[PDB]
């Protein structure tokens, strides 16, 4: 799931303070959560090979 | 007959209805209502000089 | 020598357009300066 | 700027705040002066995207 606009921790700090609309989450571990200029992806390993 | 005349869109309103305050919350998602003016949002410090 | 790896018209052309919105999560922007429009604030639904 | 700017005209409504329509009224004209501010947010989206 992308947070499309969105910066990582804001979407961090709100879903473990559960203040989202959405109810659903995408389960979180660490190198699951990516910071792209589209957003916030959350779900997708990146990686460095193209 | 009594007609109750009065204008609901300046700012500095001065007559207002029986109703309690709450303390104030700052750089929280917060519901907030300042003299009939509502709206949800995150209040903060300003710099304006008004 | 300079990052981006572009020519110097290229360097030349982008520095004599300027863009309105520059796309990025622009989020530092929304408190205190002059609120500035972009043309929403991403306040109005406009993204 | 223009759909922005949008926002603010009133298309025959007492106010272009929802918060200041419902503050105010009950949902039985409530529901009038939002389907007025409906009809021009939506004529303005139309054209925007046409
Ligand atoms: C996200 O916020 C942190 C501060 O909390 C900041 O250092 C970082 O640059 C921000 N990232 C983006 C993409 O806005
Ligand atoms: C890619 O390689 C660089 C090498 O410095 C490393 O710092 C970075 O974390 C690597 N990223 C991934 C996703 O493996």
């Amino acid at each position: 799931v992308l947070y499309q606009g969105v910066n990582c921790t804001e979407v961090s700090v709100a879903i473990h303070a559960d203040q989202l609309t959405p109810t659903w989450r995408v389960y979180s571990t660490g190198s699951n959560v990516f910071q792209t200029r589209a957003g916030c992806l959350i779900g997708a390993e990146y990686v460095n090979n193209s | 007959v009594v007609v109750l005349s009065f204008e609901l869109l300046h700012a500095p309103a001065t007559v207002c209805g029986p109703k309690k305050s709450t303390n104030l919350v700052k750089n929280k998602c917060v519901n907030f209502n300042f003299n009939g003016l509502t709206g949800t949002g995150v209040l903060t410090k300003s710099n304006k000089k008004f | 020598s300079k990052p981006s790896k572009r020519s110097p018209i290229e360097d030349l052309l982008f520095n004599k357009v300027t863009l309105a919105d520059a796309g990025f999560i622009k989020q530092y922007g929304d408190c205190l300066g002059d609120i500035a429009a972009r043309c929403a604030q991403k306040f109005n639904g406009l993204t | 700027n223009t759909l922005v700017k949008q926002l603010s005209s009133k298309f025959g409504a007492i106010s272009s705040v929802l918060n200041d329509i419902l503050s105010r009224l009950d949902p039985p004209e409530a529901e009038v002066q939002i389907d007025r501010l409906i009809t021009g947010r939506l004529q303005s989206l139309q054209t925007y995207v046409t």
